[PDB]
């Protein structure tokens, strides 16, 4: 009878995730005192040393760390990695994606969007076909690195946005009726 | 259950 | 000279929502086990049974016959829990006592005006005039054409149009240099 | 004769 | 276990 | 120094 695994989500940022880091988990378990008459409280320091880009989900696990509250056996800690909101890019396993925002002008007349890196840079990319609502465009190796092949990288991909307006004029209106694609 | 936390 | 009960068995009752928009009733034939007169002799039976779905059910609405399980010498049989799942619908998409219409309409019907002939549940259809610039994803409520509330079935919840708007594959320079001279900035 | 548990 | 089915 | 269960 050993104690069912005790959850700990282990929140990591995405540039941590690009790097790799370090985390020191504090835990308060109970343990036995060295004479049976007590159930005491006790510290541990676990080290996590979070891959470059491991995923969300990955299990690390420090065996039989939990309370001993018990005579059985205490629980497995099991911490799990999780995502942490980034205010720029949103992540997708080894890629990740860059939302972009265009005019409707912009999405079938061209346009240039300066894409952020995730090493704080800007790439210039300008399109010239027509830009669909959700089309993502791959910019290659600039996501994460590959946890298993961490000198490889994955993507970077861009996800259009194409803005409307509200409003347009007759004389445009009735050009577009002759001109447009299907 | 035992109380976890981060640490420098 | 004590029993005790197995537990419930599950059975997913899938409903389409044709049906929940009226109601229908549903006969489910259970083949079991039943204890005889003597407290030891088994027999195979079979029982209809009647499921009224209500109007406006939402998907988990649980229906519990009681002690409908295989029956021992010694039990209690077990509860029979039919559970309501949505078909899908080739056409609608179910959002509680909402409806959603996903139409597609081109860039040209987007941008130049357009009418949706909305299809109801029960025959109707409803012409939706839209003169002004329609967006992608754009939603547009069609009042009250939606589903009964289950407490309350007088009551109705609404139709959703939802557009995708479809873009070309392609527009040639020819297009283009026409295109550039009156969209707007 | 069924029991019913509602969704809300 | 029992067997259930749906009739006309 | 635990047990690592990746997702892939």
């Amino acid at each position: 009878k050993q104690d069912p695994p005790v959850t700990h989500d282990l929140r990591v940022s995405l540039e941590e995730i690009y790097s790799g880091c370090t985390k020191k988990m504090k835990i308060s378990h109970k343990r036995l005192n060295p004479d049976g008459k007590s159930i005491r409280n006790e510290d541990k320091i676990l080290t996590i040393e979070v891959k470059k880009g491991w995923k969300e989900g990955t299990k690390i696990t420090f065996p039989k760390e939990g309370d001993q509250t018990s005579n059985n056996i205490p629980a497995d800690i099991v911490f799990v990695l999780k995502d942490k909101p980034h205010n720029i890019f949103k992540r997708d396993g080894s890629d990740v994606i860059y939302p972009a925002r265009i005019s409707l002008r912009e999405a079938l007349c061209g346009c240039t969007v300066n894409v952020p890196t995730l090493d704080g840079r800007t790439i210039p990319v300008v399109f010239k076909d027509v830009i669909r609502p959700g089309m993502r465009r791959k910019v290659p190796g600039e996501g994460l690195p590959l946890p298993k092949t961490p000198e490889k990288r994955g993507d970077l991909i861009i996800e259009f946005e194409v803005i409307f307006p509200e409003r347009i004029p007759q004389t445009s209106r009735t050009v577009l009726e002759q001109v447009l694609p299907i | 259950g035992p109380t976890i936390e981060e640490v420098d």
